[PDB]
């Protein structure tokens, strides 16, 4: 052992040795070694130690702690997931502290339940329209209601044919009330066809 | 960096004595490195650096600081076991939802001396009439003795009572006597199925007065035609098929069921029910071959009598 920690003294070689320890299952020596590791090889190499150092180590606070040191990519999201389930909302906010990760959130604050997510494109508005016609129209159907389709009107004039047709589905959706606003949606639809049109 | 285990003690601790009254971020930093250093049994200031930050933690406003006592007393639980426990049912009483929060943790702490910490939590009329029956009567008993006393408390309370008393007509009667006070049906049918059962089941419902006479009905006909009848026409007058129902359940079925249809056909294009009831009147006849042909005339004659009728 001794012998052999002489080596320490002075990356594959270090994974190699705590593994030597972890053979003798010395265990919490072993951790230390990623302890010594990671003070050197910096935010790229220090990634490769620290994947295998916290699946092995969350396997045997502290390891919140130590993501916490850690934090300062998908790693970090990985992370995130494991500790929500092992507080989640919390995690969320990790997550949003683009268009992919922003997609996930959503993904994980609709498993804790459906009203977050309404909420959370609000977030997600600051391609990126793409998807919040993906989710700020779903919020519209699934649609405080008075703010739902005022923020309905609010996102279709926020910024493409298909989008015309949201419009229009929104203007038709009124019970005789949405025909004005509706011809005013295919008129910007349409504005928007000059503004295409006009690009060379 | 020269190797000093003893040393670099004295220096961190000579220094957090005067230097974090300002606060403690780099404190809390340099207990991380110490943590670290010791590491290349040694993990006794993870805990203090953990504990610092958790208390470090500002209380703004009433449930921020009452949702931090919940993070730090996990903390505190894992890793003055009393006054700490103390400070943290101050916090959450000092903050509509710590009602909540804290019964459970307050649960914990106190399980973790029982008769103190439950007068605390507690701390009206039918909650002293609950905790009599199943007081005396350590976890579920006093383990949900102070947690029910905060939709279904009429159906678990006539529960607690059905399992205390067994281990029984008298606690079975304050399930019966509560329930009274569509809700008395669900105690009426818990009580029987443990025949006076099947019967003062039935009396309870007469007395009282959709739902609910249907399964009053279809207990007194599945123990064992009568007051099946007796019943439907004190009832069902969904319900004009739930009397359609009942008739195909419990000699002269073709006869009356089909006036009925008429009748309601007539009390309001609208005599999809009269060739359906029909069609299965004679597939449903005994003979197959005989039997299938038999419901074919049954349910063609009702189509044919049904298309000739304005």
């Amino acid at each position: 052992r001794k012998l052999e920690r002489a080596r320490d003294l002075f990356d594959g070689c270090p994974p190699k040795y705590a593994k030597t320890l972890y053979l003798l299952y010395a265990q919490l020596e072993e951790e230390w070694g990623l302890a010594r590791h990671a003070m050197a090889v910096y935010e790229r190499a220090t990634r490769a130690v620290e994947p295998a150092q916290q699946y092995d180590m969350f396997n045997i606070i502290y390891g919140v702690t130590h993501t916490r040191g850690i934090y300062q990519h998908a790693r970090e999201m990985c992370l995130r997931f494991a500790d929500m389930e092992c507080g989640e909302i919390d995690r969320a906010r990790a997550i949003y502290s683009t268009w992919k990760d922003f997609e996930v959130r959503h993904g994980n604050e609709d498993t804790i339940k459906e009203m977050l997510r309404i909420r959370r494109s609000v977030q997600a508005t600051y391609f990126m329209a793409s998807q919040m016609l993906k989710v700020s129209g779903s919020a519209t159907g699934t649609v405080a209601p008075g703010q739902s389709g005022m923020d309905d009107m609010k996102l279709l004039e926020q910024r493409l044919a298909a989008e015309a047709e949201r419009d229009q589905p929104l203007r038709a959706q009124s019970k005789i009330l949405f025909v004005r606003s509706d011809a005013s949606r295919e008129e910007l639809a349409e504005l928007a066809q000059q503004v295409n049109p006009e690009e060379i | 960096n020269q190797k000093e285990f003893e040393r670099v003690r004295v220096i961190y601790k000579y220094a957090l004595d005067r230097i974090s009254k300002q606060e403690l971020f780099k404190n809390y930093t340099i207990f991380e490195k110490k943590f670290g250093d010791r590491r290349g049994k040694r993990r006794f200031q993870y805990e203090e650096e953990v504990k610092a930050n958790p208390h470090n933690y500002d209380a703004w406003f009433d449930y921020l600081r009452l949702v931090e006592s919940d993070a730090e007393a996990e903390a505190v639980r894992e890793v003055n076991v009393p006054p700490i426990q103390e400070k943290r049912h101050w916090k959450r009483y000092i903050y509509n939802y710590a009602l909540y929060e804290e019964l459970e943790a307050k649960d914990p702490e106190r399980t973790r001396q029982a008769s103190l910490e439950l007068i605390p939590h507690k701390k009206a009329k039918m909650w002293i009439l609950y905790a009599q029956f199943e007081i005396r009567q350590s976890l579920a008993r006093r383990a949900l003795g102070t947690s029910i006393g905060k939709l279904f408390k009429v159906y678990i309370e006539l529960e607690l009572q059905l399992r205390e008393f067994d281990r029984k007509f008298l606690e079975f009667g304050p399930e019966n006597c509560t329930s009274w006070i569509e809700l008395e049906t669900i105690l009426g049918d818990i009580d029987r199925a443990r025949l006076a059962i099947s019967q003062p089941r039935l009396d309870m419902p007469e007395v009282l007065w959709i739902d609910f006479e249907i399964e009053q009905e279809e207990t007194e006909r599945t123990r064992n035609y009568r007051r099946l009848l007796q019943r439907t026409q004190h009832v069902k007058v969904f319900e004009l098929s739930s009397g359609k129902e009942g008739s195909l359940t419990k000699n002269k079925t073709m006869r009356n069921c089909e006036e009925k249809e008429e009748r309601l056909m007539l009390l309001e294009s609208f005599e999809e029910e009269f060739g359906t009831a029909s069609d299965k009147e004679r597939v449903d006849k005994l003979m197959e071959k005989v039997k299938k042909r038999r419901k074919v005339q049954t349910d063609d004659g009702s189509d044919a009598g049904w298309e000739e009728y304005f």
